[PDB]
């Protein structure tokens, strides 16, 4: 899974090498920053109900039709609405991950590989998931690097499905 | 491979739920204990080539049957495959201590070892003698008190002999 | 050249991908750490030419052999004298721009790839170059995170020539 | 490739020379600034789907013979391709801006990307309209004053324009 | 371009083989299944504006909101109506060159070649051109084997936006 | 691989024989009912894709385990990969139906299948029941009697039935 | 075995394809043919003794020195000439089996693959095969495309022998 | 490489246009004359190696000079080349007589020919003559009206000159 | 792999020890004979196509179901395998003459071969009389008094049949 | 080309390596072997227009067809002789070359690489040519070691063409 | 390649000629002078570390330029590579003493040097002196008249100064 | 192991072919070489211990330091006396194995495949070595071609640590 620390260790064993300080700094530099992601990761985690509930909202207001159109990749019945609920806490349990393991390897594994494959084959748009991430960013109430943390993940999950 | 914070992650997804306050503690405090792993594994690695120098040294001097004619370290080709084993151990330990975790360890050094050695005809517990060596000097040194801001690590080298002794006992 | 940027940097590449979060944090551990290096660089500069003449002296009171015995390759001559200060004095250069650099990149490309080979050639022995480095490591003067930084690098010398 | 760093030992080294009071200067004052550099390099990232697409876009509006049946962007292979290396010079333009140096760039992306769009029938001077754009909505991105600490990322600008520019003229 | 005559060749020459009449029956099944494939392409050349306008307007009733939805993606203007009439006319196009053609080269490489990059980049629903596509099958008028071959690159190009 | 033709032409040449009468006049009823099984792989490749999907979505309704966190098909990479399969086993199927012989699927799919699922953990009762579900579309669609010229494919129906219940039981 | 139907089918799974119109077009063409490869066959396998006598002595009239020449390889005794007329039956049956495969491969796998060798190895001339082939060909009684048929793989098997 | 069909839908598509009435005839055409074109290919694929065999030996008989000592097809392995050669251009040629255009031969075979020889010292006009006597021999068997349905495939041996002739001009 | 005085050599090493007067006499003795290894291995080898000619019409002729249509050696693709197979063990057992050690012959060919056959259906008894056939002739090649400096060659010969037994045992 | 001379620097290169007593020892063999290669040599190449002579009427004698038999890969006009006269003398030639360089390959480049190729295009036989080596084995007179060198390659060029 | 030998044929086989009295006179001379040729090269050959450091040691020593900071052979890489240089050409001169002939040599090693260094920067001037001072080294080993059976080999020395001069005018 | 016997074989393997002339002479040479190569072997052999016992003090009288610098890779105990007693004794023991085997193979193996990697890790100097090389050398008491075959094995060690 790619972190900081893995990415570090993957560098120093492909050229069978010992660890350097060139990556005991990196790994340093993670440290440091894990105080701001530690941060994200908690006050996301503490709102999340809040926050997914208000993101699937933003989808719907964005794109009416996903309440009315008759089909099962809609959410226009009880179970479409509760994949819809189940899919944004997927993506923002992710970004939490994201954050605490420091880097994107969790979303890479578990949500980003086979996405285009999964939206296609089941007809799930991804401008709907970029609606629910942008309410995300919008509305998590962070500030100062903790906000820039979480962000950062945010932000790589709308360019993965752009 | 995983860290430490990799591993509570995958965990956390395999049950599909987001991480608890005690769960995050643990992670806050790995990150708060951080710069003692630092330390361990820049004395360790900055010290590798004498650890193993000199472990092998005293494996051959208690062991001169590895080194007679016919033992499995006589001839330069398998001194020095010996002396390479001993330094690719000493490596993934470090990158175990590293990460917080065994799994690099495990899975790019350690599985399958016992196989090669059986194979090989190499003795796998004059290995584990070896490693054992390596890792009370590595230990020693990791834990020198002179040079450093004072603190307890002991902790950690709890930690640090555990990856050892799992080495150890993949090739026994 | 192996620094913790440009191996940020390879990684993305080598991946196709725009740099992460992952790689960011690196790269500030690295200005973060480079106050300490800085400050190791500059005191080993600044005090060159004392270390590098006291490390040669450490040299031949360790290994009096190499003040005395006929050939080129000894320091018994004007000339095999200066041959041995450039050299210590290369190697502290060397130790000065990793700090610089933050990584072993300038030692690995301008000193360690083919050392063997030159010591071999040359009839060298590592012993004499591990003394002199043994000696800045005891004589550099510096302490906290500065020594620690210089002392890195250091022994990854010796640890090349072991 | 070489850093803002490597690049100062690189020339060091070629004059057998530790360096001055004045390169130490220089080269911590990067790294007393580093935080703007780390600001533009997320900002512009985090932002790159939408400045190659409104890019594209935007030159497409303009000079819709490109993609005119036979055009040199028609075919859904063609636009991929098009889109992919407005993706690729913005990717090598940001590995830039965090190394300090244009090296990564001009050799692992620059160098004979004029002669491959000549044996292709690729228009240079409309990728070079392209860049521009990319490089005017980037610049807008990393230097917006909103939701950041206040400071003078002027000079930090110029050097991001600059890589922008050289892109643009190994096309042109 | 993948024809049954560029095939056949294609597979004699890899093994490095003069034609037999293995590749000659495959051109024969071919030449024979042309009258057929010929009176397709005709057709639907002949009414191609029909099939096209109305094309466009099965999408814009299935799909409301592609009419009123701000948006350069979206067909809520003249230029957005513009491009979505071009992209069908685009696709009825290439059926037109499959059935001419013999096989789906000309498909393969002028539009699905990319497609999925283009429409995830542009924001273009793939379930917008499947409804056109659906209309076109429902409404080209053909009959027995003329039809066959029709749909057959039609259903071709509806699995690859699925 | 073989196709019809070749199978008897394979089991001739073991015995040196030249065919009979009995084995002329099975080949050319297999030829003379020919246009039949083009339709149906016709008819069943031109529908594939919706043939996967509603299998597929019909299995998570019944089998919502495979889809929960820790499931096997949870997370988008297992998903994509069991799609994948499910488009294989169909792929595989239709290739041999238009042979008139499983050796294609014998060989080239079903061969080690059941083994890489041990080996996995991807539970091959589950997948059993998703190429009954295909087998079970795609003869809905092969057998449609609208839209064709009328005519007795009962037999090739039990053909193709055969091919996915193989399937399926080299997966259970 | 190559016959129109395995081709087909390799060509899509090189691709990782289904089978497309391109491909079913060729099997079709198969099966049209079949009607004349099948009259070419039945005929062949009737008439097979009498062609596969008279193609011998087609042999030793030709090359007078295989009834006389002293050597296991030549038909100067009861087992030579045996063995000549088993093969001259051995090339008849695959010539058969080709037509009823549509193509090459039976022949290709078990007769030509090593044949160059095992001609050499035996000291048997292509020569005497090439003989017997062109006696088939011009005996054979048929007409029309079932002649064109056995032609073409009667022609195959001597380009095979030059 | 393209067949008849797909150049003009190439040229079509760069244009944008569907087809007219009178491409659609033209190709209809082509396909009303296939039957020609198969026995054409047939019947030179069927003596390919008689073709080949009694151009060479012409050559060689009227330019003795090539199979001398020293000469460009003296040794076995230079003479095994030129046959080769020889089948290679008749392959080549034989299938665009199949595709009903020069593509494949162009792409496949001709381009850098000539480049080839000149850096072997093979003689190109020699090649040139072996070719046209090829195409003699070729059009002789093509064209002959024993043992075949009567008609007139008088374009048909011109369009087969031509591709011939290219191979010839190719090389001279 | 090894020869006669690698073998020595090897052994000696194991110990730690320099040779003995008798090793060293009895390498002088190999040297002394070495002329008629030389003529072995030149005879054979200057008749081996012969050698596996004549052994499989002889075993082809006493073993009629091999070429029976469904036997192992049928087909001409089988057959030319069955002739590479006598070659290749006649040359490894040539190897073996001029190395005067069967290492070569054990590791390059012999090992695994048992098994080759056994999952291929090859009937390794019938391999086995083949190599006693090609052994037999060999042998009356090498020994031929006639054109050669007489001597005897005996002990030679028995060593030459151990390296053919040794083959037929590895297969039978 | 093969010669030991060649063989041995081959090896040495191969392995990046200066020549060793190895090698050394090889072309010392070399040179010692070359007294009876040599003198093989001259005595053929003195001989070689009544051995040639010879063997062309011993193969005309074994295979009397060859001097009657409508074709021109037959000796039965005088182009053909011609032809045949030249073909054994090639043989010859090349057996003294080998026995000038010592080794196989001025016969193995000039000769013996497309063998197969250029005897199945123009119909020629193996057998004719065994015939011809088998006449100049037993009528060169050579005795000695002179006979076993010029017998090796005599030999190696019969297994060639069996 | 080709040897001394291997040269004499290949010119003979252009002609189409047996050789002539002189020709074999000639070789049989070249093999008479044989141990001469086969004492050189073991001289030099045993002496190859000594030759290349000591002329290296000379070149730097007149040419101080080559290992000031910024001169091609500064930094060990550098270093490595010239001596490494070095011994490939003395390598490659000792294949043609061997062989008697230069074409090993030029082939394998000469042939694009002179554009190699130009590439680089390396100054050939600078080898062709590191060449023809391995050249006296070892002439004055190959033919130094003590520890050897006494003899003329004058023209031998003349001969591998002429492969050492050959070497240096391909750089200079 | 690298004899003039394997290299002959394994030429002949690596081009599946059977032995010819040009390795049988290349064996040749090799047995004809034995006889000097067995003459300097024996005699190594039997003077071993006093060429050995020479060989140490030529060491230690040329390298003084080795004799009484304090560790454990220097001869300043009885412990490090035997363990360089013990590698000069390998060396000879190495030459006399190359001297019978007829080339560098048992050098290659056992002694040289290594070897810089353990004078590096154990501190050992090359040019110890080399100075008990050029004393068995200068002091063998060989004279002709056993004298060649000798110094050449032992030349050849020298380079190996040069
Ligand atoms: C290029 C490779 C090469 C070959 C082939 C070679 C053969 C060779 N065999 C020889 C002798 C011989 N060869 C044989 C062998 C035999 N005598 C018999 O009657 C047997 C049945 C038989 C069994 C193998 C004997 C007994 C001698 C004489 C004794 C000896 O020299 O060992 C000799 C010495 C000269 C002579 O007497 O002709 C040579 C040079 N030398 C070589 O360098």
């Amino acid at each position: 899974m790619k972190t900081p620390i893995t990415e570090a260790i993957a560098a120093a064993d492909t050229q069978g090498r010992f660890l350097s300080n060139t990556e005991l700094q990196a790994v340093d530099g993670r440290f440091k920053r894990a105080v701001a992601s530690m941060e994200a990761a908690r006050a996301l985690t503490n709102n999340a109900q809040s926050l997914i509930d208000g993101a699937a909202q933003a989808v719907y207001q964005k794109f009416p039709y996903t309440t009315t159109m008759q089909g099962s990749q809609y959410a226009s019945t009880p179970e479409g609405k509760a994949k819809c609920a189940r899919d944004i806490g997927y993506y923002l349990r992710m970004v939490t991950y994201c954050l605490v393991a420091g880097g994107t390897g969790p979303m890479d594994e578990y949500l980003i590989a086979g996405l285009s494959e999964i939206n296609s084959t089941f007809d799930l748009s991804p401008s709907w998931y970029i609606e629910a991430l942008k309410y995300i960013k919008a509305n998590h109430g962070l500030t100062g690097q903790a906000a820039v943390e979480a962000n950062a993940y945010i932000d790589y999950a709308i360019n993965a499905l752009s | 491979m995983l860290d430490a914070f990799a591993k509570v992650v995958a965990q956390a997804d395999a049950r599909g739920e987001f991480l608890t306050n005690a769960q995050f503690d643990a992670l806050s405090n790995l990150v708060k204990e951080g710069n003692k792993r630092l330390d361990a594994v820049n004395r360790i690695t900055s010290n590798a080539s004498t650890i193993v120098a000199n472990a092998a040294r005293a494996l051959f001097a208690e062991q001169p049957q590895l080194i007679q004619p016919g033992g499995n370290a006589y001839t330069n080709r398998r001194m020095a495959a010996c002396l390479r084993d001993m330094e690719i151990i000493l490596r993934y330990v470090t990158y175990a201590i590293l990460a917080g975790d065994s799994s690099v360890l495990d899975d790019r050094c350690l599985n399958g070892l016992r196989e090669t050695y059986q194979a090989l005809g190499t003795p796998g517990s004059s290995v584990a003698v070896a490693i054992q060596k390596m890792k009370d000097a590595a230990i020693a040194i990791a834990n020198d008190p002179n040079g450093i801001t004072p603190g307890d690590c002991s902790a950690l080298m709890s930690e640090i002999a555990g990856y050892f002794d799992r080495a150890a006992a993949a090739v026994a």
